[PDB]
């Protein structure tokens, strides 16, 4: 998908040398370039096609022209979230909802959503005029119930800090968990936000939801995400080193997956991606190869991959 | 055909038991906290295996395997070697030997393997008794690397008792780049049965060490189709393959020497009625009996499904929550499986090893919840 | 002629795996992580090993991870023979090379070139321009982990009749363009007089040589997951405004094709390799590409990957010629063959860490072809030298 997205880039990129200023050829350049974070390109691309619209609306401006103008502002607002000065997020989000939000328009609404995504954000990392924030996300909860938002607002919410907020997030989560309620990412959301609370009560309580996750989401999680968390909560909660355990119930399950054998023997991770029977990075790689702790490897580490601090202290570290 | 429960033993481990075999002598367990645990087989018909059991420390990372071998080989010599893979992907070997005053277990830690060999790291293993294939005892198994190593065992050099192992020689994955082997299996004909974690399956014939032919499962993955067990039955030509399907375990049958894949051991199941497998969960490990007429698949659904083999039909079934005696594949309305899941391993014990109230042959299981479990058929009792 | 035939082996010729290997008329130079530069004559006569004329020299305890030699004629009667190298430390070693009188064994010169205060630098890449009417005097360019380009002129002569006294002239730097400054893994110099520099961040930078002014930069595509895209290694072509840039896709090697007048893309090196078990994947290598070689005719890229394969490419057509499978068994000595390395891995498909084409007369062979060559350097500490097959 990735590579597709690539080559659909690339491709759009070597059309606008031939004829650029296509409003939908842009418009799919702004989306592919925002599925690959490339965000700079879109910045530019998006400046454009800005001017190339204004400049047309100026003329004619009928409402259609104004709807399209605010989707492509909305799309600006994003691309500005990923560029991180979110000051002009919540600028140009707030022109596109100036423009579109009483439009009722089928097509708008996903492009509202879109602006609430951005300014909520925008509000939180921006100054944490966290009522901003709230007084945003909480429309956005009342907007829409599906799982990825709801994990969004919940994060939100919850990392504010404020009493009620944490209890609104964790509600709604559970709630969630409640109504479809089987998939990881609600548990383990909810395994961290409880884990760190330090709440002895809900740990036992979630740590229980989180042994038995069943074995179909148990495979979703490549990452291995579920034996942490029951780790981390069983080592401190029971305080028994016992909680190591699950990661070998793991490795005899996914006998091939990298994130396992972190925890329990090195030497098989680094030789399970040695031939590529998995496919790691430069720097994991390099990492692996330092972690044999002898000079060679971590020469071979170092020169792999010359830009992370452990090869080179690695390296120093040995003379 | 129906089983009943002889003896248990709750918490033999303190951490999970992966594995068990057996002889006849003893019914042999590992576990995760690296701890062989040596079991009596001939036990008084009112007594506690617990009382019985000899454990022993071989290693920290824990042990994932162990597959023991038990011959009368020449003279008098009562030869019994426990074979067990750890974490750590280290292959260890045990003499097994009672004391002469007090009767318990001794274990011999036996050095069978080279410097350049035990530095890779091993996987899983199996034993190949004495037979008219050739005179000599074989040892198979496996890398993290999908390569299969097979040994020749001399217990005897040039009766002196001087154990030594010989490399036959390797055989190497089908796959480039290579994956996981999980699986490995060695028939009495000679044939070896090697398992990956993707469906993959190679069949090589030990007298030439070539690779006879291989067989790839189509389902493809964020959905896991990988090999869980592998095993020869002991009449016919047959081969058993337990693998996974995405949230279920699925047994197929295979026929060495054409090739000629002959069908799958089904169970009806309803979740949305949409649907067939073996069970709800996993199949962990399978085992046929000594008749090769019933195979038994321990299930982590926490189950125990013996199949006839000829019908290709399930005989019955066995919960490990529930002492009593329709087992419909309980499967949520997700598609994933609603059963506490109990079961890692299964052995069946030929009739004449596990002694008592000795007519009918036995079975033994290890679960989740560190308990080993022993069973005998009904003739009678 | 695109099908190369080996010619000599020299297995374990290292203690720790080499990462650069250089040559010239006169020899093959290879460095490595035992720190020791290693010589190797590249005139044999048949059946001769390779290390029976090969000399060896320490430099430095760290290691060396790139080596360059640059040899010219300087004056119509001296020869200059000159070796630069960096080492893990990020030390800049160059050492002169002579042969003996009569013995006409090499003779190293450790030369010190460098200031007190340019020392303080810590040099990664380094390559040499030799006097091809760029500017008169010989050019050297090396690159730091600031990513900064040094542009070095080397006078071997005292004012201009003609004594022996080396002295580096620092022309000046060409500093990255981008902020915070990344991590500039590799360089080039090409024949027209120009730079490239390729940091770890998928950009490239072009900048004339002549003149040390930054002309242009450009970037790699799928910039997903940060960390994945680097450059591995940059080269130009001889022949035209070509350039080949090797970069990482994570876990996955790519070469991309830029033309250098104004800088754009032309095209992509791929063939069919593996993702997601069954289905197949538009990569140049399944693993990184770690390093590039043009032919002199500039119609064949050679490509050395990790995934131990040297895979040479049609420039003009942008598909694959044919492809060499390095094993750690191709090696003529039975007892030079490193089968499984210290740890016990194994090496018998070793990653290719190095590769160089060698013009035609530098690699001299009997009853063969007066024809190009071929040397790699591969993770199994072993240095292969082919020939390319074809006619003269």
């Amino acid at each position: 998908t990735v590579e597709k997205l690539t080559t659909a880039s690339i491709a759009l990129e070597q059309f606008f040398k031939k004829s650029p200023d296509s409003q939908f050829a842009l418009q799919c350049a702004l989306l592919t370039l925002e599925r690959l974070h490339h965000y700079e390109n879109a910045n530019e691309l998006a400046n454009r096609l800005i001017g190339i619209l204004e400049k047309k609306f100026e003329k004619t401006q009928d409402e259609r022209e104004l709807f399209n103008f605010a989707i492509i502002k909305g799309q600006f607002a994003r691309i500005h979230l990923g560029l991180g000065n979110f000051e002009l997020s919540i600028e140009n989000a707030d022109l596109s909802q100036g423009i579109i939000s009483e439009s009722s328009d089928e097509k708008s609404m996903k492009t509202k959503i879109s602006n609430h995504i951005c300014l909520g954000l925008s509000y939180f990392f921006l100054n944490d005029f966290d009522q901003t924030l709230n007084q945003f996300q909480e429309l956005l909860s009342i907007s829409k119930d599906s799982k990825h938002l709801v994990v969004l607002i919940a994060k939100v919410l919850y990392d504010v800090g404020e009493s009620d907020t944490k209890e609104i997030a964790l509600q709604e989560l559970t709630e969630y968990i409640a109504t479809s309620g089987a998939d990881l990412l609600v548990t383990l959301t909810i395994a961290a936000m409880s884990i760190l609370d330090d709440k002895r009560e809900d740990l036992s309580i979630i740590l229980e939801e989180l042994k038995a996750l069943p074995l179909s989401k148990q495979i979703i999680d490549k990452h291995k995400d579920a034996p942490y968390l029951i780790e981390e909560i069983t080592k401190r909660l029971y305080r028994n080193d016992t909680g190591k355990q699950v990661w070998q119930r793991s490795a005899y399950f996914f006998p091939n997956n990298l994130k396992v054998w972190e925890r329990l023997d090195k030497n098989i991770q680094r030789r399970i991606a040695s031939n590529g029977q998995n496919k790691v990075t430069a720097e994991e790689m390099s990492k692996l190869y330092c972690e044999s702790k002898n000079l060679r490897s971590i020469q071979r580490g170092m020169f792999l991959c010359p830009w992370n601090v452990t090869a080179v202290k690695a390296l120093n570290e040995c003379f | 055909k129906v089983f009943i429960a002889t003896a248990n033993a709750g918490k033999a481990h303190d951490a999970d038991i992966f594995s068990v075999s057996a002889c006849n002598s003893f019914t042999v367990s590992c576990s995760g906290d690296g701890y062989l645990k040596v079991w009596d087989n001939k036990l008084l018909d009112n007594e506690n295996p617990k009382d019985k059991s000899y454990s022993h420390f071989v290693h920290k990372s824990g042990l994932h395997h162990v597959d023991v071998l038990q011959a009368i080989e020449r003279d008098a010599f009562e030869l019994c070697l426990v074979a067990t893979t750890s974490f750590s992907g280290d292959l260890l070997f045990y003499r097994i030997t009672r004391e002469d005053e007090t009767k318990k277990v001794i274990f011999e830690k036996l050095d069978l393997l080279d410097s350049d060999m035990k530095k890779h790291s091993f996987w899983a293993l199996k034993w190949g008794a004495s037979n008219d294939r050739l005179l000599s005892h074989r040892l198979v198994a496996t890398d993290v690397k999908g390569t299969t190593y097979i040994w020749k065992f001399h217990p005897f050099a040039d009766l002196n008792w001087s154990p030594t192992l010989e490399l036959q020689g390797t055989v190497e994955s089908p796959m480039t780049p290579s994956q996981f082997a999980t699986s490995v299996d060695i028939s009495e004909r000679g044939l070896i049965a090697t398992g990956f974690n993707n469906g993959t399956v190679q069949i090589s014939e030990l007298s030439t060490l070539r690779p006879l032919y291989n067989f790839e499962s189509q389902h493809s993955m964020n959905n896991s189709n990988s090999i869980r067990s592998v095993k020869f039955s002991p009449q016919g030509s047959l081969l058993a393959i337990a693998h996974d399907s995405n949230s279920f375990g699925c047994i197929t049958l295979y026929e060495t020497e054409f090739g000629e894949r002959i069908g799958s051991l089904s169970v009806p199941t309803h979740s949305s009625q949409a649907s067939e497998f073996a069970h709800s969960s996993w199949v962990m490990s399978l085992s046929f009996n000594d008749s090769g007429e019933t195979l038994c698949s321990a299930g982590w659904d926490g189950k125990l499904r013996f199949w006839d083999v000829k019908t290709k039909e399930r005989i019955t079934t066995l919960n490990m929550h529930c002492d009593d005696i329709e087992d419909i594949l309980a499967v949520d309305e997700h598609g994933d499986s609603l059963a506490e899941p109990g079961v890692f391993d299964v052995k069946f014990l030929k009739k004449g090893w596990r002694s008592g109230m000795d007519l009918n042959e036995s079975l033994c299981c290890v679960c989740l919840d560190r308990s080993i479990r022993w069973f005998r058929e009904a003739g009678g009792k």
